[PDB]
RNA sequence: UUGACCUCAAAUCAGGUAGGAGUACCCGCUGAACUUAAGCAUAUCAAUAAGCGGAGGAAAAGAAACCAACCGGGAUUGCCUUAGUAACGGCGAGUGAAGCGGCAAAAGCUCAAAUUUGAAAUCUGGUACCUUCGGUGCCCGAGUUGUAAUUUGGAGAGGGCAACUUUGGGGCCGUUCCUUGUCUAUGUUCCUUGGAACAGGACGUCAUAGAGGGUGAGAAUCCCGUGUGGCGAGGAGUGCGGUUCUUUGUAAAGUGCCUUCGAAGAGUCGAGUUGUUUGGGAAUGCAGCUCUAAGUGGGUGGUAAAUUCCAUCUAAAGCUAAAUAUUGGCGAGAGACCGAUAGCGAACAAGUACAGUGAUGGAAAGAUGAAAAGAACUUUGAAAAGAGAGUGAAAAAGUACGU
RNA sequence: UAAUGGUUAUAUGCCGCCCGUCUUGAAACACGGACCAAGGAGUCUAACGUCUAUGCGAGUGUUUGGGUGUAAAACCCAUACGCGUAAUGAAAGUGAACGUAGGUUGGGGCCUCGCAAGAGGUGCACAAUCGACCGAUCCUGAUGUCUUCGGAUGGAUUUG
RNA sequence: AUGCCCUGACGAGUAGGCAGGCGUGGAGGUCAGUGACGAAGCCUAGACCGUAAGGUCGGGUCGAACGGCCUCUAGUGCAGAUCUUGGUGGUAGUAGCAAAUAUUCAAAUGAGAACUUUGAAGACUGAAGUGGGGAAAGGUUCCACGUCAACAGCAGUUGGA
């Protein structure tokens, strides 16, 4: 349970820190799990979700394609992977929302920053 | 509880217990104790003879710490005593070892003889005794003190 | 300022956790209020006081399945509901079951290692909540005692021959010498004072 | 109205009182608060004992003379028989009340023993040296406690001489109610002739 | 002629400062009526609402012109009690304290003045220079119609003689706290239902973490958090280890005897009267007016006066933290509260839309779906739309959308 | 088995005025109601009275505070304070056993004798009655005293 | 064992009293309660229990929570208050849309013309005007293009919409 005098268990105030939260405190909201093998290689659980990192849908009715983030649209809670995308009946190709939680990353797209936020983290980095 | 109450089982007739004739109204004797010498009087004799008018003298400033005047009566008188000790001088009674009861370390100001200590001295240190309190302690062989 | 916090005589506290703590012996009510304790070999369940150094959750919980209390455990974790109606959105949303009380006399690590365990409470032998001990004004909250609590019982109560550690306290009184009736009237000495009885549903003459 | 055989009440509720309810909710919330402000406190003020030594004082009027108690502060005679100025007094926590006096020879000398006793039981650290911490005790109250001194032994012999006790009451009360008046007849007396 | 002094001016002179807001709580002033008294004029409501002036994080009060009458206590504030009492009152309705006692918190002090008279030793400003919440030098000024040192009634001051003891200040990092960053467990394994598994069944794992929230249905183990610890970053008149000023130094301060003194607040205390107020009763406080003080004496001692004592303080000058209040602001954490006719008037572009010349008044109004996947296309019709077709788990969810 | 029976609609015979309300009296040509949904009216508090339950009981009441805590909970605690153990009087004051804590009449239960009836003893609570004790009231006024204080004693359907 | 049973008598009722129960919101306990294989709600001249308050079940609709029992608590039960807020009827396709002399023919546009546009005709205000401007007030209503769901109490392709 809850012991410090700071932090809150008000349902009320928990989902208006959630649904009003900010864009760089919904970076760290929509994190996603890394896979099996990034796990083992990295040694870190899960990452704040980027776009070019490619990912497994474990979850729903998209579950086992595979495919590259086209956007994490932080307005609405959600990442759009390419080549997960919904026919509309007018031939045209919107993408679908996807929960970065029911996610599982399986390559990571790499700069300076997420190599620092690696080893921040205490991960291995090889 | 709210449902123990008669308002709970007034639900459904009209009047709520206080009648159709009568009518329930704000206030039809008057509020407070109106009228106690003009329509309330029946009840102020009988129930509260003597609440109007005055009786003797005014005291301006009263402290009631000077009239601070405890009664231990001799009925008691030998609980001050513990009740360990007290069975050990019950018996072995004698004078030249007599108990000694502070009576106002007890919080007593007067000793009062509603009656009958045994026959074991004992020496009392009141601020005040009576007559009669005065005379069973020294029948039973002891003293009253006098102290301040 | 409607009155809300209710005023009880501190004997009459006292006297209801002393009905309490006797109500989580003999195994009836402690049935009777929930609490899966058939299999249990005695009541009450007094247990080593290793018991108040146990500094992990799963080492506490090892011992409290190993003295029994594992169906009382799992009936609680499986009783997990959903509360029905408006209090589940005024930070109430979840009810469970009571579980295992587990009672001490040193907090040596037993309070932080049983705390994350559902319904599990703990207790000083100092304190003894009522809340705790009958539930729901239900007697027979399923105890565990560590030996020191179990000993120290007579310190913090009294007995017939040590006084209480509480001031000028005595345990109550009863006004009865056994809660069974039948064995006094079915006693040779007042069975022998009684008249011969009747057919117990009386034959319908006319 | 005036009802039944009831007791005269006098509720005082026909100004506008419930502008001024005051209900204690936060009597919980401010013993924690008085509790960490003792804490706090302690903290900033370490070693030192949290409060002053407090002289023994009879207790005023006639209904409490039978108690002594805490009084305020220890009275510049007594400082000055325990052996030290009021302003070193009061920087080594004991209280010193400038406007109270001396007329009992008894709590006088109860009070410089204390103030003897406390002197003996503090340490009192350099005013610039090295100073090794020396444990902290957080009441000064509970070390030197107020004991109320003993009236009588608890067993005397009986000395009854005979002056009955309760006519020296009612005597005591009349030499007190004719004071004057038998004085006034006595130098009327002397005014004849 | 000239040079001051005093009083009064002027300047877009040099530097400052006041206004207004907010106002829950705080200090004042001003001030009702409805109401009750079964009518009503005293009274009560009420020393209230309304009106006005002034502050702060608290304010006010506060180190006795006190309470008492005891073996006496000892600044103020607040709680419990006193006590619905003493007392006031058409002695009617009603009103109504205080001392003691137990606690919370504690803290004490400063001027008026002594002739420095062998130092106006004191201070603002300008200017210069530094180590700049200031310091040093110089100059003008203020000021003897009194600025410093010394003293504040508990005392204390001058003089004389045995005395001994204590000498202060500034940076630094770590150490207190405020903020804030970051890191810190364990399944998304299998079967069934499902559009969706977060459901059920099986097998585990973590737990100082099974608070909470999110994610397509009830998720400790998917995510964020939570729990416990770590590592930082920036700030706080600093409790503590070194520091440096080191002829900071016969400076200053405590304390013992003798001796001479001991200044202590004026249209003020007090009195009468008027009005108001009080529980304050031959008068509780305040104010107007009139009269007007004393120096081993002035107040108070709750029945007016005279006489005799006694007791206790030392007014007419001033500062002061904490306990205490807080329907306002800022930040939190809660709830046996309410659940869209409820709860704030306002869950929503709400004091909004709108009404009024204006002061003011003042709403209604939440919910598709897990995702717009918000209905391509065909056909009928001028079109709205229909009928098909589709999407969707559901169109008995089609933006007129949960039930 | 819808055969009996249930429900329901209808038909037939007989009965049946519109509810609520105030009123002596309502179907009234007395008042309110066109209809429906939702809301909608003896509450809380301070101080108490009777009764009842519970704890302790000549005492009782921890919760103003303090300690403690898993933190508005629970648990623990000193000194007070309130109420009660003493009344009466305007007040100064004074202040409760002649006695087996009284006598008489009843009185349950108990004890003894009794087959039972009854008899006798003891009789709590309670009821009536006559007393005694404390205060106040009105009388009496002892020994003593620096002679005006003191108040012993004995009194009453007077009073509380 | 406020159980089981035997026996006897009784049963009107306003105001009013009391007792035993039914139901609602929330709380403590419990049923390791029910539940997306369908909770709650709602409809049901289908069923069952209870004298009754009510309770239970089946069917249909629906889609996320909710019950029994022992207790706690209250913002707890509606037919009335010319109650409050909202919704809806009958009256009823009724009353009415009758002041200001008045319209008519053809063509055009259009899905659609009593009402629009043009032409023709008839008329009127009749210069103290139904004419040209302004003040106050309004505020974009002016003008063009597009448009006709609502508004112009008929209509509308027209318009100060
Ligand atoms: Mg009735
Ligand atoms: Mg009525
Ligand atoms: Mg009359
Ligand atoms: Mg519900
Ligand atoms: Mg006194
Ligand atoms: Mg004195
Ligand atoms: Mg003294
Ligand atoms: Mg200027
Ligand atoms: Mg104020
Ligand atoms: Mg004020
Ligand atoms: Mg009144
Ligand atoms: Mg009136
Ligand atoms: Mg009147
Ligand atoms: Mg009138
Ligand atoms: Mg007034
Ligand atoms: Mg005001
Ligand atoms: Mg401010
Ligand atoms: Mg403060
Ligand atoms: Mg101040
Ligand atoms: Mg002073
Ligand atoms: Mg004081
Ligand atoms: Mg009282
Ligand atoms: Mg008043
Ligand atoms: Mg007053
Ligand atoms: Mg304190
Ligand atoms: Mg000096
Ligand atoms: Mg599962
Ligand atoms: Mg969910
Ligand atoms: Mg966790
Ligand atoms: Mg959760
Ligand atoms: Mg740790
Ligand atoms: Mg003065
Ligand atoms: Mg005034
Ligand atoms: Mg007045
Ligand atoms: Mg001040
Ligand atoms: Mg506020
Ligand atoms: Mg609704
Ligand atoms: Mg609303
Ligand atoms: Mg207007
Ligand atoms: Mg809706
Ligand atoms: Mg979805
Ligand atoms: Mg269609
Ligand atoms: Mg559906
Ligand atoms: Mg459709
Ligand atoms: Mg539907
Ligand atoms: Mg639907
Ligand atoms: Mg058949
Ligand atoms: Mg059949
Ligand atoms: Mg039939
Ligand atoms: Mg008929
Ligand atoms: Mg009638
Ligand atoms: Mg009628
Ligand atoms: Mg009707
Ligand atoms: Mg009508
Ligand atoms: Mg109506
Ligand atoms: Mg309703
Ligand atoms: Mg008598
Ligand atoms: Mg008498
Ligand atoms: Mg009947
Ligand atoms: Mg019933
Ligand atoms: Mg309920
Ligand atoms: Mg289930
Ligand atoms: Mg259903
Ligand atoms: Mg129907
Ligand atoms: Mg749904
Ligand atoms: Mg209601
Ligand atoms: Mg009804
Ligand atoms: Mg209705
Ligand atoms: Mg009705
Ligand atoms: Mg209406
Ligand atoms: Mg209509
Ligand atoms: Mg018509
Ligand atoms: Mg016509
Ligand atoms: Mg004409
Ligand atoms: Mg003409
Ligand atoms: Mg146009
Ligand atoms: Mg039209
Ligand atoms: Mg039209
Ligand atoms: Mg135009």
């Amino acid at each position: 349970a809850k012991q410090s005098l700071d932090v809150s268990s008000d349902r009320r105030k928990a989902r208006k820190a959630y649904f009003t939260a900010p864009s760089s405190q919904r970076r760290v909201l929509l994190s996603a799990p890394l896979s099996k093998e990034l796990r083992a290689q990295y040694g870190i659980k899960a990452l704040p979700i980027r776009r070019d990192d490619e990912v497994l849908v474990v979850r729903g009715s998209k579950k086992g394609q595979e495919g590259k983030i086209s956007s994490v649209y932080r307005l609405k809670f959600a990442v759009q992977v390419d080549k997960v995308t919904k026919e509309k009946v007018n031939g045209a190709s919107v993408p679908i929302n996807l929960h970065p939680s029911k996610l599982v990353i399986t390559k990571l797209h790499l700069d300076k920053d997420r190599k620092a936020l690696i080893q921040r983290k205490g991960g291995k980095l090889e | 509880p709210s449902r123990f109450t008669k308002t709970r089982k007034h639900r459904g007739h009209v009047s709520a217990g206080k009648g159709r004739i009568g009518k329930h109204r704000k206030h039809p004797g008057g509020r407070g104790m109106a009228g106690g010498q003009h329509h309330h009087r029946i009840n102020m004799d009988k129930y509260h003879p003597g609440y109007f008018g005055k009786v003797g003298m005014r005291y301006f400033h009263k402290q009631q710490a000077h009239f601070w005047k405890p009664v231990l009566n001799l009925d008691k008188l030998w609980t001050l005593i513990p009740e360990d000790k007290r069975d050990q001088y019950l018996k072995s009674a004698s004078k030249e070892t007599a108990p000694v009861i502070d009576t106002l370390a007890a919080g007593y100001g007067k000793i009062l003889g509603k009656g009958r200590i045994p026959n074991v001295p004992v020496i009392v240190k009141a601020r005040f005794v009576s007559k009669l309190a005065e005379e069973k302690i020294r029948a039973a062989g002891g003293v009253v003190e006098l102290i301040a | 300022w409607r009155k809300w916090n209710v005023k009880v005589n501190h004997n009459e506290k006292r006297y209801a956790t002393a009905s309490a703590i006797a109500a989580t012996a003999v195994a009836s009510l402690v049935l009777a209020r929930g609490h899966r304790v058939e299999k249990i070999p005695e009541i009450p369940l007094v247990v080593s006081t290793d018991l108040e150094s146990i500094q992990k959750t799963k080492e506490a919980v090892a011992a409290l399945k190993a003295v029994g209390a594992h169906s009382d455990l799992l009936k609680v974790l499986k009783s997990k509901k959903l509360r029905a109606g408006k209090g589940k959105y005024r930070n109430r949303r979840w009810t469970q079951r009571r579980g295992p009380l587990v009672v001490y006399a040193e907090d040596n690590g037993i309070v932080k290692a049983l705390r994350n365990v559902p319904g599990v409470e703990t207790a000083n032998v100092a304190s003894l909540n009522l809340l705790q001990l009958a539930p729901g004004a239900h007697l027979g909250r399923f105890v565990i005692w560590t030996e020191a609590a179990f000993t120290k019982l007579d310190q913090v109560w009294g007995s017939e021959t040590v006084a209480s550690s509480k001031v000028g306290y005595t345990l109550p009184s009863h006004i009865i010498s056994t809660s069974d009736v039948t064995r006094i009237i079915n006693s040779s000495e007042i069975q022998s004072a009684i008249r011969p009885a009747g057919q117990a549903t009386q034959k319908r003459t006319h | 109205a005036i009802s039944k055989n009831l007791p005269i009440l006098k509720n005082h509720f026909r100004k506008h009182w419930q502008e001024r309810v005051k209900v204690h909710f936060d009597q919980a919330g401010k013993k924690v608060s008085r509790r960490n402000a003792r804490a706090t406190r302690a903290a900033k003020i370490a070693p030192r004992p949290l409060d002053l030594l407090r002289p023994v004082v009879r207790a005023p009027t006639v209904k409490y003379n039978r108690k002594v108690r805490a009084g305020r502060g220890f009275t510049l005679a007594e400082v000055k028989a325990a052996g030290l100025t009021a302003a070193y007094a009061r920087t080594i926590g004991i209280a010193v009340d400038h406007r109270r006096q001396n007329r009992n020879q008894e709590i006088f000398d109860a009070n410089v023993q204390r103030l003897k006793e406390y002197q003996s039981k503090i340490i009192v650290f350099p005013r610039n040296g090295k100073a090794p911490e020396a444990e902290q005790v957080l009441s000064a109250a509970a070390t030197f406690p107020i004991a109320q001194p003993a009236t009588d032994v608890e067993a005397r012999a009986v000395q009854d001489n005979g002056e009955s006790a309760f006519r020296t009451l009612r005597l005591a009360r009349s030499e007190k109610k004719f004071r004057g008046i038998r004085e006034k007849r006595a130098r009327e007396k002397a005014e004849a002739e």
